[PDB]
RNA sequence: GGAGGAAGGUAUUUAAGGUAUGUUUAGUGAGGGGGGUGAAGUCGUAACAAGGUAGCCGUACUGGAAAGUGCGGCUGGAUC
RNA sequence: AAAUAACGAAGAGUUUGAUCCUGGCUUAGAACUAACGCUGGCAGUGCGUCUUAAGCAUGCAAGUCAAACGGGAUGUAGCAAUACAUUCAGUGGCGAACGGGUGAGUAACGCGUGGAUGAUCUACCUAUGAGAUGGGGAUAACUAUUAGAAAUAGUAGCUAAUACCGAAUAAGGUCAGUUAAUUUGUUAAUUGAUGAAAGGAAGCCUUUAAAGCUUCGCUUGUAGAUGAGUCUGCGUCUUAUUAGCUAGUUGGUAGGGUAAAUGCCUACCAAGGCAAUGAUAAGUAACCGGCCUGAGAGGGUGAACGGUCACACUGGAACUGAGAUACGGUCCAGACUCCUACGGGAGGCAGCAGCUAAGAAUCUUCCGCAAUGGGCGAAAGCCUGACGGAGCGACACUGCGUGAAUGAAGAAGGUCGAAAGAUUGUAAAAUUCUUUUAUAAAUGAGGAAUAAGCUUUGUAGGAAAUGACAAAGUGAUGACGUUAAUUUAUGAAUAAGCCCCGGCUAAUUACGUGCCAGCAGCCGCGGUAAUACGUAAGGGGCGAGCGUUGUUCGGGAUUAUUGGGCGUAAAGGGUGAGUAGGCGGAUAUAUAAGUCUAUGCAUAAAAUACCACAGCUCAACUGUGGACCUAUGUUGGAAACUAU
């Protein structure tokens, strides 16, 4: 996650639309609505279906902050079950193990929470897990490390998100324990939206 | 005696002695197409009655080798040729 | 050949599982399995042993010939089966 | 390559055992022989007392393993049949 | 004295080696033959219009060359 | 409206002034035992001479039994013997036919699968019926000696054994007759002929021997299990510009030989046998479970792993042995290498590492037998380059990090501009927070089971201990390993590149070059204003990787069974008569080969492939269950259709 040179504002600009839910990129929307270069301004030739096809892939990918390579592995992962694929999808990608810390607000942004989850911190059904990429199954736990400082920082984190966002009715957040409790795998419908998900399998689906 | 083979042909040579030449045809699958097709197998036969002669019908079993060839043993005729 | 009853090795470094199978003496030690009679986990902390009581009794009474762990797999399933 | 005490000693065993091994074997030919000989001259009685006395030899031998008790049965069936004749 | 036991001799079979004749296949070979690209060089103007002798097919003969002509066949032939 | 099932199929460029169709080429994807170029942090798992089956320095990879036997040597007791213990070689037992490597050869019962073996064998293992009574002769080792540089062969004398060879009787042996069954050489009974043998350690006590007894063994016999030989139905590459081939060739009668059938071999008797329904020949190739690809059908393929086969320098041959036509056994011929005292000898890494040569191209001359497996032994124990691990290579697969949160109408520079300003850009800077990784320390599971030995109980046995078995407890032992994981200590500290931007194909402007230099997979760009060349600024893709090349599939319905055509695009034979073959009116009955069904019943080893559930912090990886096809055999049915 070497993801220093791949400034965000660069993205939500050309996606035109806040993929990542933060103020400051909903400020740099506001104030340099065309996408980045120096032919933002410049009109730009009707894009191509493979443009659109590519375009969803991306924003799903820079939402989830995913490599592309474990991205198909997880639509191959998809496709053997029945149902909707891009339900299964979307499902398998949301309860990625950071992606559930920043559901439940313990951290500020997708990012932060993977440095949380990588730092060793997050406790898994009662032992400690260091990586980013765990898929929760239903009725699992998160609890927090035995230390004071990391117990005060995630009081910090959750007191500032807590007004922002708001909080998955799939999540069941005890901030007085910092227990967090995956009760069953999200729905469709209770999944925000930010992307064409069936164009995302569609464009999966030439990778054939 | 239980699962010795039997085969059913028609005796296409008889010049030999206590030996007939038997030839069977196999309907086979083809692996592809599915429609069978008509083989035609020519193995050795022994006779020690010099029973059967040319163009009949008959019943071979499996037996012990008795030349290099011959590894069939007459069992019966189903048809005989007027 | 004189027939014995082993465990077969299976699974990756520093992890090993066996399968408590029947098979020759000569034979190497992943070849062919004259038969299968149950798997033996020793890095896992539970249902560590399981075998096929039956069968392994059919087996020595035809005169297989037990290596001194599956003897003691046997004893110690007779034990655990027994509480 | 490296002499192993074991190849040479079975090397050493092979030719102690080759030589008491031909010549039973060698025995056994001739005495079929004779025997043969003088059921062709028709000798009876005293090719009953030598069949005897080749069976007698032959599984000895069969015993010791020098020679197959299928191949002493063998030659006691064909020598006793035509003798029989 | 069997034991012809065991060496030795003899004989059959046989590897390697030698000889002879055909046979399969891969390189090379004076010279010769056509094919392709580079030539837009030389000679002629055969085909595409009725291409200026309508075209083409099979066969035969002939000519620096495209080709010409005889016989039969076809329209996939203007014009009337 | 609906129900159920299906869980899965994308295009584009290019013939023309332009168009439609036909048609080839090219292209976006998924892969490989890959190589090369730029760059390069770590961990886990897997993989790593595809070419010269080319040649090989060196070390190791198969030994074990002293409780089978006679001796030598040593220490102790001993005067000497003899004992106790250690050690050496010899005789002998078992193993060495397993494990390991390679794919040269082999279009073949070799391989896959189902069977046949009344034509078969089978040491060690399990159960079990009977037994084990008495003699004799050599021989190594050893002591000398002959030939010899050594390798080594001989010679003379002495000695034992579970070594070797007779003898007495035999229990389910073999052979032959007879009878009884069974109907290829099977079984049972009778007669006749005829077949054996080994004892060593321990305890016991009549002093003891004796006598019986424990364990390991020996002779004979059967049964089971396992493996192997042989035969067979079916499947098993290309070229018919390979059309005739075979003369032990085809079959018969005897015989040779084999555990066993057969021209397997030999002697005679016939001329037969195979072949356009593809014989024979040439070329290529180990086969299968599988792997890759694909919606599927198929196509390509045979890395790793597992099974079978073949080979171990080239070409033969036999011996020992239950088992070999024997990788590290023997003999011979040939080439090559090496040592010679010139008489002659020694050697075969396609075992684990490693060297040279070859090649685009592939590793350490490592640790350990702790676990698993194997050999020997009563056991302790020994051996095991199998295997457990480690090191090396971004070679593939999987995961993680290189920070995170605030942060300006917005720093300097760079670039585009009319020199308003844009863009790089919240990016940086700055502040705050965190420590996976990095370093240090502490803690630290699990792979491990116990073995010998010891304690105790119970059973068989018996006059009884020693011992055997069943059970309980005690009982040394980790190469990996500074293990996995866990807890503190310091701090943004240790960490990104590569390709592309005309269309296909997501991504444009500015300079320099001027049909030169160059790009290119296709169409094609460059001749004075190049979004296509070269360099910068931006933008897109992927990321410790990114591109290129080689090979396979897909897109290709471009070999079309699923699923294409033949008037003019490539494609109807000049025409007819007919052989083989394919196909064919109506209707009745029977057979059940095809077909269908009970997705009966089995067989299709394991792994892999599919679906769930689990264990490695997750994943890869690993494990336990559950199945979907369709392939053969078999049982009982249905009969319309094809077939009889």
């Amino acid at each position: 996650m070497n993801r220093k040179q791949i400034a965000k504002g660069k993205l939500v600009r050309r996606f035109g639309i806040n993929i990542f839910e933060q103020p400051k990129y909903d400020k740099i929307l506001k104030k340099k609505p065309h996408p980045p270069g120096m032919h933002g301004k410049a009109r730009k030739a009707k894009i191509t279906e493979y443009g659109k096809q590519l375009i969803e892939k991306q924003k799903i990918k820079f939402t989830y902050g995913v490599s592309e390579r474990q991205l198909t592995n997880t639509f191959k992962e998809a496709k053997k079950h029945h149902g909707v694929t891009g339900d299964n999808l979307l499902s398998i990608l949301e309860r990625r193990i950071d992606n559930v810390v920043y559901r439940a607000g313990f951290a500020i942004s997708r990012a932060h929470a993977r440095q949380i989850v990588s730092h060793g911190i997050i406790i898994l059904n009662g032992r400690r897990v260091t990586i980013p990429s765990i898929i929760l199954r239903a009725n699992d736990q998160i609890q927090i490390k035995e230390k004071d400082s990391l117990k005060k920082l995630i009081r910090s984190n959750i007191e500032k998100t807590s007004s922002l966002r708001n909080l998955p009715t799939w999540i069941e957040v005890n901030a007085d324990d910092l227990n967090i409790k995956v009760k069953h795998a999200p729905s469709r419908d209770e999944i925000p939206t930010l992307a064409n998900e069936q164009m995302v399998v569609e464009y999966y689906s030439k990778r054939a | 005696r239980e699962n010795k083979k039997e085969l059913i042909g028609k005796v296409v040579s008889d010049k030999m002695s206590k030996t007939i030449v038997v030839e069977i045809v196999q309907r086979k699958m083809h692996p592809i197409y599915h429609k069978y097709l008509k083989v035609s197998k020519k193995v050795k036969a022994h006779d020690e009655k010099e029973v059967s002669k040319v163009g009949d019908k008959v019943k071979i079993i499996e037996v012990r080798p008795i030349s290099k060839d011959k590894r069939w043993s007459l069992v019966e005729v189903l048809e005989k040729l007027k | 050949m004189s027939v014995k009853i082993r465990l077969k090795r299976m699974g990756a470094k520093k992890r090993p599982y066996y399968r408590v199978v029947v098979m020759n003496s000569t034979s190497p030690r992943d070849g062919r399995a004259i038969e299968e009679l149950g798997y033996y986990h020793p890095v896992e902390k539970q249902n560590q042993i399981k075998i096929k009581e039956d069968r392994m009794k059919d087996w020595i009474s035809k005169g297989a010939i037990l290596s001194d762990t599956v003897k003691m797999l046997l004893n110690k399933n007779n034990l655990n089966a027994k509480s | 390559m490296r002499k192993n005490a074991s190849a040479l000693k079975r090397s050493r065993q092979n030719l102690k055992r080759k030589i008491r091994n031909v010549s039973v074997k060698s025995e056994l030919k001739t005495i079929e022989k004779r025997c043969i000989n003088m059921i062709k001259a028709g000798k009876k009685d005293e090719a009953i007392e030598f069949f005897k006395f080749v069976a007698k030899k032959l599984d000895t031998a069969a015993r010791k393993r020098i020679i197959h008790k299928n191949k002493a049965a063998r030659k006691k069936s064909r020598l006793n049949v035509l003798l029989l004749k």
